[PDB]
C-alpha cells in the first residue's frame, strides 16, 4: 500500500541530509 | 528500490512467546533508506510495527515497545524482527517493506503468518 509506505517514510522525512 | 524481499520465520506460539521474522533482499540492504514490518489481518490497513533508516535510526508502535526489536545485517542482506511477550493482539501476516523515498510504493514480499493463541 502506497500510503503505508508512506507512514514508514514520515518516520525519518526528518533525515533526508 | 527494485529489488526483492522474502520475510520468514513466523509461526504459531503460545501467548508470551517469543519468535524471529527474518526478510532476506536481493539487493544491497544496507543502501535502502528506509525498511519495515506491517502487520496485516483481513479488512485493517498494513499497520507499521517498526521502521529504520539507512542511517541506523528505529521507529516503534508504542503497542510493540520494549517487546519488538528491528535490527538490520548489511553483512547477510537481511531484516530482522525479534518479538518478545507476544500477544493474541499480535496475531496477523507481517509483511516487510523497503524503498527510497522516490518509491511511490516500494518493494514488498509475500509476507510470514504470526499466530499467537493460549
Amino acid at each position: 500500500k502506497e500510503d503505508a509506505f508512506s507512514k514508514l517514510k514520515e518516520k525519518f522525512m526528518n533525515e533526508l541530509h | 528500490m527494485e529489488v526483492q524481499l522474502v520475510e520468514s520465520g513466523g509461526g504459531l506460539v503460545q501467548t508470551g512467546g517469543s519468535l524471529r521474522l527474518s526478510c532476506t533482499a536481493s539487493g544491497s540492504i544496507g543502501s535502502i533508506s528506509v525498511m519495515g514490518w506491517y502487520r496485516q489481518v483481513p479488512g485493517t490497513q498494513y499497520e507499521l510495527v517498526a521502521g529504520i533508516s539507512r542511517g541506523g535510526s528505529t521507529w516503534y508502535e508504542d503497542s510493540v515497545k520494549g517487546r519488538f526489536t528491528i535490527s538490520r545485517d548489511n553483512a547477510k542482506n537481511t531484516l530482522y524482527l525479534q518479538m518478545n511477550s507476544l500477544k493474541p493482539e499480535d496475531t496477523g501476516m507481517y509483511y516487510c517493506a523497503g524503498g527510497d523515498y522516490s518509491d511511490r510504493l516500494g518493494s514488498w514480499g509475500q509476507g510470514t503468518q504470526v499466530t499467537v493463541s493460549s
